[PDB]
């Protein structure tokens, strides 16, 4: 992709 | 868990004064008095510190309370710069062109950077992006700040090249007013 | 530490006392590092007014009076130093017209650039010769003189250790301030580098 | 390098085409490096004659001619360099009357000291303004203004980077004195920092 | 010149207070005391206003007093809008990208709306110009704020395809907090 | 040029 995603948290 | 510590509570609007002490009576600590009883264990205050007229214990910031909290732990306040005053050039905005993306950061902690990062003037992004895109609504990011060497953020700023720097840049540009020299602090050579 | 960020950003000088020659390069300098430079008939009140290690008249009002020695040492750390936090950044009082270190030699020792260049003019100006180099005998066919006095900031270094070794004074930058200050050769035993 | 060793020791100089203010200060600073000091009328042949970043007129025979951009480099680093191993530690040739960088803005990387102050000297002679900070847009509001040009030594550090992310030249110092040397602005693209 | 006028003054430091009832009295005025005597003629205020505890003659600002006394004339405080408080958004920087050059204003008018345009972020430079020069240390004008058609700023805005507006656009830009659109206020269309 | 003087005063 272009975006990476987050920390899930 | 605090059990025998008591606590001095400053610098605090009157709601949230009376949150942080209940908080620290449900760990099973004690809360003190205006022109005092004894000096106490431990002074709570907002995270850019704020006057402290007594003598007291530590002066310790609000995170250093929830992270002992959340981890059920009695950290020590030397072991992290952000459960102790951190030192802000007053009026300074170094960062407000930069857009800054965290990793390997979670809560007390995550929320103290992120207010830091907005006081010196840079945007905070939940995601990290190479390419602004108006449709998402995200914009590209100009710095990655974490902790370790790895993750998905990590691997990505190297494709991508952009600085992956560490907690100790944001702290010096804060401390300076100055846009800390990435270079200086990469996650590379730590 | 500033990368890309201009050092004196939003800042503005005067520069008074100076020669020409020393004007235009002090004028330059801040303007390299992004400070502006005020006019004699400017509306508004300068952030520093620039003079000479000694000082001069500064008549305008100025935030701050600070010298070259503290502009140039700003300028090469990249690091905006309080002019508090070292006495040669604002004006050094001097007893004018006194010579109380005319039979002394002085080599620094942790002073370099800018700082050494200024600590040097004083004791000059105070009488004594300073050498570059710490020596504890004359050699007159290496044309090196005997050094009387080590002036330095911290315990530690070559020169430190030698000034123990041979037994010569090691003492603070105030003692060279006080005296100039004084016009009188301060007592080196409350500036042993050993006590602090 | 030198702990306590003269650096200059035996070794004599003229000093040639400075001011009076100039000439006592490099007569002062060879002095306190155990340097001599020789008169117009002298006996004999100086090992060195000091003379301006560009040049002036040495009618006396002596040993090699030298720039004070390589005596106070000399000084500074307590190393004896070889006066060879830089362009600016002689006379560097400029062809007089010609501004080819009239329109450039020029930040240098990896220079320090006396040398970027030379090298900052040329760049102005030849109608450059020089900034310290190194920005790819002015900001008139914090009075920065974009830099056009970086010239480096060597391929690292913050500013090289930041010259190949927004892809503005990044040349050597050759590009400057080269340009100096023949009057028109030199090309670019056979200076690059990444040919090297 | 200002003889039978009574003044008070407010809002300012011990020392501007000082010296402002002091070019009062050069002009024949009588400056009045706190819980105050009878009411003043006028009230001398700085220029974003400031709180009036008493009824007063007329709320004026010290750039009416001095361009009252520079043109020895007695202004209506109505005929223009820097003679009484200005209204500003406060905290807002509408003008951050923006390098201004006047025309045509002169001493208290031209420091006050310098004033006005360096609080809402624009920089003001006294040349007019359309090229950036690092050596001259000039940068690039956006905007021309004068009076009339006419004069050599004026010419040399239309050659170079630059807004020139009144001042009403500053004013309006600063009461609002947001950029005027320069198109509603050209000085051609006044 | 390409420069506007002041308003000298």
């Amino acid at each position: 992709s272009d975006l990476v995603a987050p920390s899930p948290d | 868990l605090f059990s025998q510590k008591s606590f001095l509570v400053l610098g605090f609007s009157n709601e949230n004064e009376s949150n942080i002490a209940n908080i620290i009576k449900e760990n099973a600590g004690k809360i003190m008095s205006l022109l005092s009883r004894t000096v106490a264990d431990y002074a709570v205050v907002p995270l850019l510190g704020c006057e402290v007229e007594a003598t007291v214990g530590e002066v310790v910031t609000n995170t250093w309370l929830v992270t002992c909290i959340d981890y059920q732990t009695l950290f020590d306040p030397k072991s992290n710069p952000l459960f102790t005053p951190v030192p802000v050039m007053t009026g300074m905005t170094p960062l407000e062109d930069c857009v800054i993306s965290f990793s390997q950061c979670a809560g007390a902690e995550k929320e103290s950077l992120t207010f830091l990062a907005n006081l010196l003037g840079a945007s905070v992004q939940e995601y990290f992006v190479r390419k602004s895109n108006a449709k998402k609504g995200m914009f590209a990011s100009t710095h990655l700040i974490l902790k370790e060497r790895g993750g998905s953020k990590y691997e990505a700023a190297k494709k991508w090249n952009l600085p992956a720097v560490t907690i100790a840049w944001l702290l010096e540009t804060a401390r300076t007013g100055k846009r800390a020299d990435e270079s200086h602090f990469l996650i590379e050579n730590s």
